[PDB]
């Protein structure tokens, strides 16, 4: 999931793209 | 505890990268 | 409008704390 | 939308649960 | 205290209305 | 301890919003 | 009133950071 | 109280020590 | 004043999340 | 400067990147 | 964990407020 | 380096004044 993924280590702003409508 | 502090600084990145987009903020 | 940006960024943070694990979809328009 | 609903008036965290999932 | 009850582990909102006076 | 001097900052937004109106006193000591 | 709203939001983590150990009330009364 | 002297002009972090317990 | 000084709080929190290693200065004068 | 151009207007992060490091 | 990250994200809202209008410079390296 | 300085052992507010310009 995103925790999983972004808060073991730093996500980029593209892999945060990912989540936008 | 520490990813709940995680997850409230991930809501505010989303917020700025997506814009007038919006998004999707699903943890389960 | 500044005003409405601001105002959703305090929005986003108690949508995160009264949701919990149910989540959100977050859509300005 | 929310927005409207509530940056023009305070919205309580009852009203905010309407926009959970 | 509130710090170590509630940064040891989570807090829901209903255990955080405890603090309002 | 940093870690704690975080989670306080949190604690103390989530606080204020389920509080409101009614306010509230941060004693961490 | 949601101006406000989004101040106290601000006061409060002002508070916590140059109170310190020492705590603080908030009483928007 | 606090929201009318600090949300109509800028307190200073000495202004603000004043709330502290 | 206010106003700007609530805007300048959320401006550096964006600086610093787009900048990322590169760091910032802020300079509000 | 920074405020200027973006507490009247919405600067998106691509704007802001021109004022890193 | 991210760690690092989030001590930072609470350093630069804390320069914020104690700098005030002098501003202050960020570098994470 | 302020990371360095203050992500282990909490940094006062008098000791931030060091990074402000
Ligand atoms: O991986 C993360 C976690 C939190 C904020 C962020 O920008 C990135
Ligand atoms: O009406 C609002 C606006 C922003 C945050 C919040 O908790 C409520
Ligand atoms: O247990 C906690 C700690 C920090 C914020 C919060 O909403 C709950
Ligand atoms: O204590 C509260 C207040 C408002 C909503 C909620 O879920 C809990
Ligand atoms: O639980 C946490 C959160 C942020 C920084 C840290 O060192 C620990
Ligand atoms: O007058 C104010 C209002 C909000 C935060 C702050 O540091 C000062
Ligand atoms: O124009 C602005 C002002 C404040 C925060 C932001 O992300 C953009
Ligand atoms: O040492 C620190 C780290 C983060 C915020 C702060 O006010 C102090
Ligand atoms: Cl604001
Ligand atoms: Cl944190
Ligand atoms: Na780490
Ligand atoms: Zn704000
Ligand atoms: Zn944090």
């Amino acid at each position: 999931g995103i925790v999983e993924q972004c808060c073991t280590s730093i996500c980029s702003l593209y892999q945060l793209e990912n989540y936008c409508n | 505890v520490n990813q709940h502090l995680c997850g409230s600084h991930l809501v505010e990145a989303l917020y700025l990268v997506c814009g007038e987009r919006g998004f999707f903020y699903t943890p389960k």
